[PDB]
């Protein structure tokens, strides 16, 4: 539950609490009524597998950060570094970029393929 | 000063407990031709060839404290119950029966019974002419005339028919570890029931144990490779069970003469009862043949084995202690129909003239009895009925072990009787990470 | 064949004393102890040679490894008068009793 | 609450059939093994009876072979002790009993009301 | 074969770690297989996840930035290398277990600064 | 479905689009009838986990196993331009277990370090 | 007269709300599988197909 | 006030033998039972 503490703080504090959020994300603690737990387990495992797979498709597993090789457009967010880093809180920034969600999703499979033209 | 690391693939163990799953061969709809105990869901084929001997693997075993045998017993009882779930319910039969003995030692054992029954038209009645075993019918209150009888069960519980194609002898079925788990097999022949084992081997999946069913004796089992083996929780704790595992088998054959015939009896729309219609032959009752005085020889070896562990309290043998009929008698289901035998002749005699003596004279005979209705697993209330089978029924088996108490044959538990086989094996899980310098 | 000889046969003690009863075995096993008040159902007191049973205070204690086992009852309460029986799973002895001095 | 309830005693002539019933009140009778013992004034008390009520397994002590019998009825949850050929020495209080846990079949936990047996010599 | 490594000291076992990892992966009455499959998959996923959290996936062994202390173990290089069978060392470190767990998270984060 | 477009093309064009196949490979009361969707998903997840496991045991990847020409002597240009994937896949499939093996040893030779 | 069934087997009623015409129902490949459709109109029941979608 | 709320009921029932019948002597609360059509006597 400490990972939610970063949700209640600015960017810098969350910068170190990334791993604690990652740890809990995988797993936790006549009556045939209870087997819906298996549905939940399968769905959670699938979500985690989607995360790892997608990290794979950036070619950026292991790390949480990776130097990915693509342009950036101010149309998605023109606001400066300091506001986005210092004052900001995560939910608001996520909502802001969420308007451009599929406008900030797409290419970088091709970027991986681009640096894979020689890999 | 040497700083931290993580191995992966460390070969170490933790004594975890989990739900095993089996593997079994299959050939058709009812698990090869007909089914009771087999289950194709336990997949073919036998993965037992994965075997390996291991160096310096000293590990403890405990067959008394084994738990996977309990899971296996739960599996068998659940499978047997759901097998009988779709079959017919014999509730309509429980009506007054005007009955007598046979028409004309002998099958005066049989009680002739006539009774009313409904046709396929729900409101029309017809009489019947049926035969039943004496122990499967209770006479009504003796203040009324004793000629009237009823089925035993309906004073207490319901009844169910055994489906015809659901009939099967025990199959060798292998219990296999899931991924991440492994099975450890002790290989020392002198295993004392529990303790360290040094020649331990490991297998992906284990031996195909047969779910055999028999009281007071172990039959169609796997012989020991040392001489006759003794296993017990604690011998001096006299009132607990002692188990004996034979190194050499002994043959028993059971038969009843007669070209006996059954007849289907329509009872309401869409189901039929299977009553015994007639008996045709000399039909000397259910005598079983033992392999001559090889029993006379074998008791000598068992007596010597027992005497090895204890001071000179002279060993001898005695009839069954008593109690319920199934504990009083050796039981088995070889012919589909259930058999029971008074085992007095087996354990009679005490002296060296027939306990340090050997010869081959003639097969020893056991008086036996037949039954249909049965609470299958040792009195638990799965009150069900098995139909009769055509005449000239015969069986063959190899005896492999015995049950005894201490200061008489014991009754035993079928879970315990299978645990006598599963002593070889143990369950464990893997823990793949560690550290070093 | 008495393979559990409780000794001494009986003890006459005033309240609050420390009663000691020895029991000698000759076969490996578990030495528990019974007690019944006069005309009352028995109760387990000591189990496994030294361990108190449920609902039994610290007054009662026992030992030891070996063939001889020494029951002890400190601070003798008058309600603890009556007969005792040295016992283990397949064995119990003749019995001994404690009374007022 | 698990409890063992005993029926009334018997004050009958020697050389007679004697019968006692004990019910395991408030418990799954079929699962746990009961036992019978004797208690009398100044007597080396004795172990009488065994009963594994599931299969009805039974065994007897040395002095009791043939004379002593018992059976069980799972529906009534009652163990029925019955002695044949009563004699003067049989005078003792009889307890239906149980062990501390249903893991080992011995009797040092529970005791009934001690229904007495008295021989009218 | 990985159980063969269990019956040997550390050095010989060091050449056979991969095969253990390879095998580690893989009538309503018959439905019970699903629980075993799900639990085995979850154990494997926990392994890969935690390998991620050390920052040490892909590699089987990783240079991970926490030191050792004599309290957790004082016994030297030679004993653990040569004489030492796996289960005994595993039991010895298991006396500590959770304390010898913990800190590498902030060391992953130290390299992640 | 684009990856099947690469199926209908030779090695060169398909080399540009291997990732889309990986992306799609992962995922896409009275009626207990439909419960077997769960075990189907479990089997698909297990296939994916097997793929990742085999990728891990190897440590595109500069690996070190050689290649006997007996399994295929056909030259460079054929298996770039002319070759459609199914044909070469079938060609090497004859030697399948003959060409399954020593990548574990390729891991092991570098596990010497 | 009598009902035909009871000489052979039992009977069951059809529930009122359980009544339905054939709906167009699609059939979807699970993950890792795919469905191949032939487009050649002259398909002879079995054989190669060239315009496969 | 009193258990006039309770209604005494006697009725026929089958034994364990499916064809035999016996009478009974039972008690039920008023709201758990209903009389038959009042054209017949209300005792039923």
């Amino acid at each position: 539950l400490g990972f939610l503490g970063a949700a209640g703080s600015t960017m810098g504090a969350a910068s170190m609490t990334l791993t604690v959020q990652a740890r809990n994300l995988l797993s936790g603690i006549l009556t045939v009524w209870g087997i819906k737990q298996l549905q939940a387990r399968v769905l959670a495992v699938e979500r985690y597998l989607r995360d790892q797979q997608l990290l794979g498709i950036w070619g950026c597993s292991g790390k949480l950060i990776c130097c990915t090789n693509v342009p950036w457009n101010s149309s998605w967010s023109n606001r400066n570094l300091s506001e986005i880093w210092d004052n900001m809180t995560w939910l608001q920034w996520d909502k802001e970029i969420s308007n451009y969600t599929q406008i900030i999703y797409g290419l970088l499979e091709e970027s991986q393929n681009q640096q894979e033209k020689n890999e | 000063n040497l700083w931290v690391t993580v191995y992966y693939g460390v070969p170490v163990w933790k004594e975890a407990k989990t739900t095993l799953f089996c593997a079994s061969d299959a050939k058709a709809y009812e698990k090869e031709v007909h089914n009771v105990w087999a289950t194709h869901a336990c997949v073919p084929t036998d993965p037992s060839p994965q075997e390996l001997v291991l160096k310096n693997v000293t590990e403890n075993f405990n067959m008394w404290k084994n738990d996977m045998v309990d899971q296996m017993h739960e599996d068998i009882i659940s499978l047997w119950d759901q097998s009988l779930k779709p079959c017919v319910k014999l509730t309509p039969l429980c009506v007054t029966l005007n009955c007598s003995n046979a028409r004309s030692t002998i099958m005066g054992e049989m009680k002739n019974c006539s009774f009313n029954t409904t046709t396929e038209i729900r409101d029309k009645e017809k009489k019947e002419y049926a035969l039943f075993y004496k122990p499967d019918v209770v006479p009504l209150n003796e203040t009324s005339n004793t000629s009237e009888y009823r089925l035993i069960n309906c004073n207490t519980s319901a009844c169910t028919q055994a489906c015809p194609k659901v009939t099967f002898e025990p199959i060798p079925i292998h219990y296999c570890a899931p991924a991440g788990y492994a099975i450890l097999k002790c290989n020392n022949k002198t295993f004392n029931g529990t303790g360290p084992c040094s020649n331990v081997s490991t297998v992906q999946c284990t031996h195909g144990i047969r779910p055999v069913v028999s009281t007071q004796l172990l039959l169609n089992g796997s012989l020991a490779e040392k001489e006759i083996v003794i296993r017990s929780e604690n011998l001096t704790n006299n009132a607990k069970i002692i188990i004996v595992h034979l190194n050499t088998s002994v043959e028993i054959v059971c038969t009843r003469p007669g070209n006996n015939t059954r007849k289907s009896v329509r009872i309401g729309p869409g189901q039929t009862f299977y009553a015994t219609g007639d008996i045709i032959g000399d039909i000397r009752q259910a005598h079983c043949n033992i392999s001559e005085g090889q029993w006379n020889k074998t008791l000598h070896e068992v007596s010597k084995e027992l005497q090895k562990h204890f001071p000179n309290k002279t060993i001898k043998y005695e009839r069954s202690a008593g109690g319920d009929m199934e504990i009083a008698t050796h039981s088995f289901n070889c012919g589909g129909e259930f058999f029971y035998c008074n085992t007095s002749n087996l354990f009679n005699g005490t002296y060296n003239g027939t306990y340090i003596n050997t010869s081959s004279t003639s097969y020893i005979t056991l008086q036996c009895r037949i039954k249909q209705i049965i609470n299958m697993w040792q009195g638990v209330g799965r009150c069900m009925y098995a139909p009769p089978i055509a005449g000239n029924i015969t069986c063959k088996s190899n005896i492999t072990g015995l049950l005894l108490t201490r200061d008489r044959p014991a009754g035993g538990d079928m879970r315990d009787n299978w645990r006598s086989e599963l002593y070889k094996y143990k369950v464990v899980k893997i823990e793949p990470l560690g550290v070093a310098p | 064949e008495i393979v559990l000889t409780q000794s001494p046969g009986t003890l006459s003690l005033s309240p609050g004393e420390t009663a000691i009863i020895s029991c000698r075995t000759s076969q490996y096993g578990s030495l528990a102890w019974y007690q019944q008040r006069p005309g009352q159902a028995p109760r387990l007191v000591i189990y496994s040679g030294s361990t108190r049973a449920a609902g039994i205070p610290d007054r009662f204690s026992g030992s030891r490894w070996g063939p001889d086992y020494n029951l002890t009852i400190s601070n003798l309460e008058s309600g603890d008068f009556g007969v005792y029986y040295c016992q283990q799973y397949e064995f119990f002895g003749q019995g001994t009793k404690v009374q007022v001095d | 609450q698990v409890q063992l309830v005993q029926s009334g005693g018997q004050m009958k002539k020697p050389g007679e059939s004697m019968r006692i019933s004990c019910r395991a009140s408030g418990y799954e009778f079929i699962d746990c093994t009961l036992n019978w013992i004797r208690l009398a004034p100044g007597k080396r008390p004795e172990w009488m009876g065994w009963l594994k009520p599931r299969g009805g397994a039974v065994n007897y002590a040395r002095p009791l072979q043939g004379r002593v019998t018992m059976t069980r009825d799972v529906y009534s949850d009652t163990a029925f002790l019955e002695l044949r050929s009563l004699t003067v020495d049989d005078t003792a209080v009889y307890f239906c009993t149980r062990g501390k846990n249903c893991d080992y079949n011995w009797d040092f936990e529970h005791w009934g009301r001690g229904t007495p047996v008295i021989v009218s010599s």
